[PDB]
């Protein structure tokens, strides 16, 4: 959509190729996120000691 | 085994063709040709069994660096199945088929001085059987031709009374002989006869008999290519025709 | 000076160059796995009265139903593997087992052809040379225990020489009265019944008192890699076996009373590591003989 | 007079001619891509903490899944390594790997063939031959730093000539104390600590001052075509590495210290340029060697 | 007679005991990993605008989020892994690390932790011994490059023995002239430059003519069992940053230029078998200190 | 008296003053970022079986779509590179490349031009003097590892002073004997093999008896400030291949056998600190021109 290309061009690239792609073109949202853990307050139930 | 299965002359001289001569030359280092041995036959004989090792057994020997030892590997090759150890031959001269060694002087290998009755003895043709026989001077006739010796090969037929009955006829450079020809050189076949799981004697019959066996489990293997049930897969360029012509034939 | 040698390490004979690539080595090894359910079928008939099961195993190791009046051998598979041991115990043996055969015979059963998954312990002791002054006298026999018998007939006590080669891992000594041992060019220690020595360490010298004979008694122990289904036992009735049936009578060949000595002698040779390969692949072959002979006898 | 040259430079044996064609080249590069990629499984396995990233290594390495209790050895990729390794050092060596087995290999990944693609810059310094009066001594020590110790114990000042070759680009030398050096007919210019020379230019002119002894200091430069992938540090690690297999154990050749030593005594050898072309290949040979064999030790 | 040996083989230090289970070096193996990332964060956080992956990179490492006005000193991790290493070098250094910190430091990553996987080669050659007649001189310079100048100043020729040890596998000897070279009490061969020996075979003897000295260049290969992400380069350049960091003053130790003759010299001592574990771990430390301190100066 | 001193350290000729703003050390760290990715896309083009990789980065890099009969070269901006590291090499090196262009490149990439983040260990021995008596010789030969020959023919001990300067941290000797070393006015120990030194505690005395010669040799170890992304393996391929294609040939200039020779003589300069930010400047630029020229040979 945003570079103007088709699906079979862009079959063959990889991910660190499209990457470069849309950040040449000006498109920074192309990296995934990895959330953050949150620890529980109490033990899990049929998990001890965990 | 697939050489061994061809039986007739078409059949052998398309697979020639076909087969890089990498598949004459073996890169098992064997043993020497001639030595008297004993070997073991526990099925008939307690004590060991006397034998002599021969170039036209099914298992790779030593072979001289010379080109005689090359068109000895490639006679060996049609008519035992397996060739001899020849190493450092060369990437120009592995890469061509069986075919243009024999016929063609673009490869670049010389072949003239090659005598027919020493290659004959050196191959002990007295232990050839008929389709061997017949199968060596097919070799020799397209050297001859190639070499311009044709009057040679006559006279060497001459010479040796049971050769020339057995000669097959066909002019190397004419396909319309290679298509009327109907000489039989099948080595392996589907038997008619009675054939078990039981070792021979000598070593040229039991290896012989080993690709026999081989060759029955290979027909009914899926890597056998059934012409009746499955001629629309092949390809179109190695798929069977009645007007099938040698290149340069 | 005068030297004495072991009697098993002299002149090994050159080994088999044949049949030592991965096809054939997963021959043997299946080779080897049918010989044993051979075995244990031929057990189970016993138990169950009946020959069902031993007539299913020799059909898979035979590739042919058993027929009465029709010697039972093995099929095409002992002839293979007899022929083939042959090769590898000497280079003058032929080698006329097709590629063909190999092949077939190596696919009846999925088996790793490794060679090198395990270890085992061979004890016999080598005594490469033991170099002695001119008035004493030195005989060495035996193989797994090696018993050197020293005489000095001299005025004062002489220095004896000790070469236990570089491939033997420890080598226990223990003599019949206290003695001497110290390494080259080092100071004598107490008189002890038993030394544990190195044998990289390097020459070894006795001090031999004039008087009554020495006696010492010599254990060694060294490491070869076997695949995991190498048996000691096995492969030692196998040997006898072949010897018996007359398989290793090839020219200019070398004969050892076992193959604990056959394996450290071609270690010890020239290109020993080399060597020691086929002669691994030859003992587990010659298990697999033991095994199929055993099963199928004749008197 | 006296001859004097590096001990590396002298009688270099003939190299193999087999496995330099096309498909042999492919399989060379195919095999060093597929090698690498053994290296990097290890770490990608410890961040998934999972044996899935080295299986789908090692799967098309060796066409065999990895089995425990099995020495893992590369399957049929390694021995055709081995042995193409084998017959690069010596012609003698035979060549027992089918043509299309290579085939067959090459086949498990695509990659660009050219081993011509770049470059890179070799530090062994060639002295040819260096040429001294009946009066002095000359000393030649090192191979990628060479030291010629000279002493003059005759009266007068003498002459000595350098030969450095023709092949290699630059040629940097250092004296312990200020020298005078020329061409074969320019005059001579005032002592200095260092020289920049260009191995064409022709032979060189050193006078040697009676006294204490001069020791001149040479650093060379050689450019050689290589593929793209050639990396140096891996190079050298390989060809310790096949010293010690006895990959080299072959009658009649010769012994050298480093793949660095030996591509230059090739290369000044006769019928050199078409030497090269071959221990290039040998090279990136020993660069998948080094990788697949630390990954997976036998 | 008259007897030379190698400067960086004698008397080598004894080493750390401490820090030397399975958990200590898991500990190590974590550190390394993480100090890796903290390298590659940079590249990463260049080819895009965000500084995510240094402060993911810094978090796991450092257990606190980097700030702008504070100095990055790398937390807990750091002060432990300089700790550790100082035990390495000497027995003499406390450890005083306590354990229920490194094995809450090795849980951050799920790495083998193990020692023994891939292998590399040394370069130090390991001339242990060389015995000469009353009349010659010899003199041993060089580590990775040992040059032996030997000078018969006798009335006839001279034999000269060398000793390489029993640990280095191969060693090349490449001279000024040709030279001859055989085992002891074996007959000797025609002069050649260069010879490949391997060091178990035992003592070498060399004529020594009487006239120009002759300098015999020796070069050794080692091979050690290592951890598969173990880098020389790295481990080199960690080495010199420890030393000049003041890591590795302790009383009564010995210094080496570099850690290649570090862990040789010790495998030449007595229990070197031992020795050479610790001097492993060690430099893997190393490792992961030369990534770190260059990410996060002082 | 004599007085013996390092090759390379003589006379320092003066570095370039262009090029050294925040934009134009931007448009280095630029270059070497840009670089860097169009050797990496080699690789990746093997993976994916087409030129895609490596078009991305050369179109980035050059600012044009390649044609494949046009032999690529780079662009302006390998033309901007050669002309800048030109220029660092020495004052009398014109300035062509304006300041718009080299801003324009600038923007190419998003990377800092900072050049003091991290640091490196440079390895050449500053021996800046020795000083002997008269009846003793002493010669200096190599840069990396400095071999120092004393032998006096006097009756007695000769006293030889050394000076390895104030600049490197830690200096290593070790001699073919044990000999005897001690610092200026203090008590002179036992004799002994090794020596560790910090070049800041003054001038050492060695006392060399009457006899067989003793050489030390001698290893140093120097920090210097450099960007995170400094390798001193391609930078020291990049000097090699800058001094192969002409780009130091200027006249009044000193050459130099490798980039820490270099780097190490400009720093015992008077104007030592201001020359060595400059020098750093001109590795980052070395390592780029390296593997840009090796993906674009020309």
């Amino acid at each position: 959509f945003l570079t103007n290309t088709t699906y079979d061009i862009v079959n063959n690239d990889t991910i660190d190729v499209l990457k470069m792609k849309l950040r040449n073109q000006g498109w920074p949202f192309v990296e995934r996120y990895n959330a953050v853990e949150i620890d529980m307050s109490v033990e899990p139930l049929r998990s001890p000691g965990q | 085994m697939d050489v061994l299965s061809k039986g007739s002359l078409k059949e052998l001289l398309a697979h020639l063709e076909k087969t890089p001569l990498e598949e004459a030359i073996s890169y098992r280092i064997g043993t020497v040709p001639y030595q008297n041995v004993l070997i073991s036959r526990n099925e008939y004989y307690n004590q060991l069994y006397p034998d002599t090792t021969s170039l036209i057994d099914g298992v790779s020997r030593e072979g001289q660096r010379n080109v005689n030892g090359l068109i000895m590997s490639i006679i060996s090759y049609v008519v035992s199945g397996s060739g001899h150890y020849i190493p450092n031959i060369g990437f120009m001269l592995l890469r061509r088929s069986i075919l243009d060694i024999l016929t063609k002087h673009d490869t670049g290998l010389v072949t003239n001085n090659l005598n027919y009755g020493i290659i004959a003895r050196n191959l002990t043709v007295s232990k050839m059987n008929c389709e061997q026989r017949k199968r060596m001077l097919i070799c020799f006739k397209l050297l001859a031709y190639k070499d311009g010796n044709q009057n040679d090969y006559e006279i060497y037929l001459n010479q040796n009374i049971p050769l020339k009955q057995i000669a097959p006829n066909f002019i190397p450079g004419d396909m319309r002989t290679v298509i009327h020809n109907q000489d039989q050189l099948a080595i392996v076949g589907i038997p008619a006869y009675r054939l078990t799981q039981s070792t021979e004697l000598s070593i040229r019959d039991d290896n012989a008999k080993s690709y026999k066996l081989g060759y029955v489990d290979w027909y009914n293997s899926n890597s056998f290519l059934r012409e009746r049930s499955e001629f629309n897969l092949i390809r179109l360029k190695d798929r069977d025709t009645k007007y099938g012509k040698l290149n340069g034939w | 000076a005068n030297r004495a040698t072991s009697a098993f390490l002299d002149n090994p004979h050159p080994v088999g160059v044949n049949y030592v690539d991965e096809g054939s080595r997963q021959f043997v090894a299946v080779a080897e796995l049918l010989a044993s359910k051979l075995i244990d079928s031929s057990r189970e008939s016993d138990e169950s009265n009946s020959d069902v099961p031993f007539v299913q195993a020799y059909s898979k190791f035979a590739d042919d139903n058993p027929r009465h009046l029709r010697v039972k051998t093995g099929g095409k598979m002992a002839n293979a593997l007899t022929n083939v041991i042959r090769s590898y115990y000497s280079i003058n043996a032929p080698a006329i087992v097709p590629q063909v055969e190999i092949d077939r015979l190596a696919s009846k059963a999925t088996v790793s052809g490794d060679m090198y998954n395990s270890y085992a312990i061979f004890n016999s002791v080598p005594i490469v040379e033991v170099l002695s002054p001119a008035r004493t006298t030195v005989s060495i026999v035996g193989s797994d225990r090696a018993d050197v018998t020293m005489l000095n007939t001299g005025a004062g006590a002489a220095n004896i020489t000790f070469n236990f080669g570089q491939i033997a891992e420890t080598v226990i000594l223990k003599g019949s009265v206290p003695f001497q041992l110290a390494r080259l060019n080092q100071p004598m220690p107490a008189a002890r019944f038993t030394y544990k020595l190195r044998p990289l360490d390097g020459p070894f010298i006795v001090v031999l008192p004039v008087g009554n004979p020495l006696v010492i008694s010599a254990t060694a122990a060294t490491r070869i890699q076997v695949p995991l289904a190498f048996n000691k036992a096995l492969v030692e009735s196998g040997f006898q076996t072949a010897m018996n049936d007359g398989l290793f009578d090839i020219q200019n060949v070398n004969y050892y009373s076992s193959f604990d000595e056959f394996i450290i002698s071609q270690y010890h040779a020239q290109d020993g590591i080399n060597r020691v390969s086929t002669c691994v692949i030859l003992g587990l072959a010659l298990q697999a003989y033991d095994q199929m002979r055993r099963a199928l006898p004749v008197r």
